[PDB]
């Protein structure tokens, strides 16, 4: 339970969040550590980032929208993640065995959610349990809790949820799901509106220390202190931009 | 979409003391509050009190008396319990987290993500299974091509009671009434279902009534009259 | 204490309407306000917060407005989904009080009442008491008058009736009262009437048995 723990010496405040509840399932090596969980076994992306944003597009291809935002709960076939108009599945509650790594939501500023039980109760044990689980479930805040959660699964593959996404209409096939600020091809896709994760807009996203790991091509980024405002509360946050 | 989880027991007698728990699921943030809710049979929604991010309260100035929340932040649970119950807090008792915000000057509030409701009977009464008279269709039930019958559920205690007919098969013309609490202190639910009138003879309806806080099952057939 | 007050408590309408309940503040309570919608079964759920804020995901037709003491949901065209009991509540007060609820019934054609009178079990007379059960089915409006006339005795007291939800599907109430006399009182009189008078009546309808059958 409480890890009293004797003493410590300087000036204190609270008790802060625990490493101990990160989902460490992780199939391809193990590990040896926990840098070695995460890199020499699962994320092996190399070089082949200019050919995997390849399949990701500019917000001027998109069809342009006509009349009322609705929201969309269809998220199918569309399955890469590192592309700004990937639109993602609204969170569930995903068991702690299919996640490597800390999972992370972005009320837009980035917060850690950690492993617990079906009932909400913090469990401290690297996710191994079974019936450790992660409750990603999602409201767009100003009232609920976040706009979308990426992380990284048991292969090493980086997966998001979040939203829903908007259905800003369109004219042809060729036509956008908007899990961003959007106010280019629809001028009410915000992001306050239809973000549903980290992507500020089309080109930036949200800052924070698996970055790196989840989204991996923003390597060369540049990172930009903005301000957002969601629905009253002053965001101030980091975002990589290109 | 969040949705919360309420435990606790339901059925109380006068002068105990009510205490449910609620798992609003997620840490407590800066600006969330968490509240409960109850909703006496018959009557609106009535706030009981809330507890936010800073462990202070506002209850109703009805029950400060006797009431009191708090939050275990360690199984992320909130805690309601109500203390010298009297027979009048039965009601349908509702946990809702919420966020309330202040851009400066205004403020708005808004529970955004809530429990299933724990019914909460309080009544002297003691659990009794109920007795289940037949409605028997006859010419005065039957005018038409259409005659009615049912099943009388009487003097049950506490509240939830269930009836199907011919074992969850008959479904069309059910009309299962809202239960009564008689002066004694236990319920009469009274269920009926429209059948066609050629099929009286020759169809046999059963209905089948269940009362799980007594474990009491009841299969009474229920056929014409003469 | 700031009170809320709704209007209308009830309130009529079909699938197509504009459909206006409010809720008037006894002193100002900036817009501290939020409605929540409210069905038989379910949680409710906040459409509107800041008194003019769409909760994510609650439909475009819910317009909210207002400021200051007076305070309207708005409906744009009612849908089948959106028929429920909605209930406004301000955040801005040291006691949070609520409004009494709107319940949004659906409007159809006047049906009348099918009266059917079932008469007490020989199961239940030996155990010494006597239930007469008096059925009014799939009829509208709501409003209607069941009253017993033992021998042309009119009853009061022990009668207790209790009526559906309106229907989901043909929007028709259903209401079901029950006389309940010890077996020896039963056992004193000849005619058991039950007097129905609904709006669908032209005039008032009686159905009833003697106590042989
Ligand atoms: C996060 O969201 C997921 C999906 O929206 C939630 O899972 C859902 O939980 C509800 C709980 O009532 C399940 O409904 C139940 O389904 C069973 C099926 O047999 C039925 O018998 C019950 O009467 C009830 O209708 C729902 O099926 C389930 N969906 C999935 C895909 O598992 C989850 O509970 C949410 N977590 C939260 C809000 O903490
Ligand atoms: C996280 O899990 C590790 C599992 O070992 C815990 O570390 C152990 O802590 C107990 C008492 O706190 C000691 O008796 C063991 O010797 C520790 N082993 C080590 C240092 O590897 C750690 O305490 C857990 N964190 C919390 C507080 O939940
Ligand atoms: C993983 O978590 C589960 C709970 O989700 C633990 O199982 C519970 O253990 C306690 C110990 O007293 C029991 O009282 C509960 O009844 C158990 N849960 C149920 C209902 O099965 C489990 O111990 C944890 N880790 C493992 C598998 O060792
Ligand atoms: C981790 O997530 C990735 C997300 O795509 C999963 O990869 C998919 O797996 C399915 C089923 O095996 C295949 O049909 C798809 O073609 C895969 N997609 C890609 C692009 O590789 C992976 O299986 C997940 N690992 C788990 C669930 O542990
Ligand atoms: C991040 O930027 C660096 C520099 O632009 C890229 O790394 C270099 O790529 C060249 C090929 O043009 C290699 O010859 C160098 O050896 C690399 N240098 C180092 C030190 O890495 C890097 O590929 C960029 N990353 C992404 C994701 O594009």
């Amino acid at each position: 339970s409480s890890g009293a723990s004797q003493r410590v010496q300087l000036i204190n405040t609270n008790g802060s969040w625990h490493i101990n509840r990160t989902a460490l399932n992780c199939n391809d090596s193990l590990h040896t550590g926990f840098l070695a969980a995460l890199f020499y076994t699962h994320k092996f992306n190399a070089s082949g980032c200019p050919e995997r944003m390849a399949h990701c597009r500019p917000i001027d291809e998109f069809a342009q929208g006509w009349g009322p935002i609705t929201y969309a709960e269809g998220h199918g076939s569309d399955q890469r993640p590192y592309c700004w108009h990937y639109a993602p599945r609204q969170c569930g509650t995903i068991p702690a065995s299919q996640v490597c790594g800390p999972v992370y939501c972005f009320t837009p500023s980035p917060v850690v959610v950690g492993t617990t039980d079906r009932f909400g109760a913090p469990t401290y044990t690297w996710g191994e349990n079974e019936t450790d689980v992660l409750i990603l479930n999602n409201t767009r805040p100003p009232q609920g809790n976040w706009f979308g959660c990426t992380w990284m699964n048991s292969t090493g593959f980086t997966k998001t949820c979040g939203g829903p996404p908007c259905n800003i209409g369109g004219v042809g096939n060729n036509t956008l799901t908007c899990p961003t600020d959007c106010f280019r091809k629809h001028p009410e896709a915000t992001y306050t509106k239809c973000g549903s994760g980290p992507w500020l807009t089309p080109r930036c996203l949200v800052d924070y220390p698996y970055r790196l790991w989840h989204y991996p091509c923003t390597v060369n980024f540049t990172i930009f202190k903005v301000r957002m405002y969601v629905g009253g509360v002053e965001h101030r946050l980091n975002a990589a931009c290109n | 979409q969040v949705q919360l989880n309420q435990w606790g027991a339901g059925l109380l007698k006068p002068s105990e003391t009510l205490s449910l728990t609620c798992a609003v699921y997620g840490d407590a943030f800066s600006g969330n509050y968490w509240s409960w809710i109850r909703q006496p049979p018959g009557k609106g929604l009535q706030w009981i009190g809330e507890i936010n991010h800073s462990g202070n309260t506002n209850y109703d100035p009805s029950l400060e008396s006797r009431v009191s929340i708090s939050l275990d932040t360690s199984k992320n649970q909130l805690s309601l319990k109500l203390n010298s119950v009297t027979a009048a807090d039965t009601a349908l008792y509702y946990c809702a987290r919420g966020q309330r915000n202040c851009s400066g000057g205004n403020c708005y509030s808004g529970l955004w993500a809530w429990g299933q409701g724990t019914l909460v009977t309080v009544s002297s009464a003691s659990t009794k299974g109920p007795s289940v008279f037949p409605l028997a269709p006859s010419s005065k039930s039957t005018s038409g091509g259409t005659a009615a019958l049912g099943c009388l559920v009487k003097d049950y205690f506490p509240e939830p009671v269930t009836v199907s007919w011919n074992s969850g098969a008959l479904t069309s013309g059910v009309h299962t009434f809202p239960a009564v609490l008689q002066s004694s202190g236990l319920y009469s639910l009274s269920s009926v279902v429209t059948v066609p009138s050629s099929s009286l003879g020759t169809q046999t309806y059963i209905c089948n009534v269940n009362h799980k806080p007594s474990n009491t099952k009841v299969d009474k057939r229920v056929e014409p009259k003469s | 204490a700031i009170h809320m007050t709704q209007s209308p408590f009830s309130l009529s309408a079909s699938v197509g309407d504009r459909v206006t309940i409010t809720c008037r503040a006894s002193q100002g309570i900036r817009n501290d306000l939020a409605w929540y919608q409210h069905k038989p079964g379910t949680a409710p759920k906040v459409l509107i917060y800041a008194a003019s804020s769409l909760q994510d995901g609650v439909s475009s037709r819910f317009s909210g407005s207002g400021s200051g003491t007076l305070f309207t949901l708005t409906i744009s065209s009612l849908q089948p989904e959106d028929f429920a009991t909605y209930y406004c509540l301000q955040g801005y007060n040291y006691p949070r009080t609520f409004g009494q609820g709107t319940k949004v019934e659906m409007k159809r054609t006047v049906a009348a009442p099918s009266v059917f009178i079932f008469p007490p079990s020989d199961e239940q007379l030996k155990s010494g008491t006597a239930s007469v059960v008096c059925l009014l089915n799939n009829f509208y409006p709501r409003e209607a008058k069941v009253q017993w006339k033992v021998d042309n005795a009119l009853q009061s007291g022990n009668s207790q009736e209790s009526v559906t939800e309106q229907d989901s599907k043909d929007s028709t109430y259903s209401l079901s009262s029950t006389l309940t006399l010890s077996k020896a009182d039963y056992e004193k009189h000849k005619v058991y009437a039950c007097e129905v008078t609904h709006q669908g009546l032209s005039s008032p309808v009686t159905k009833s048995f003697n106590r042989g059958e």
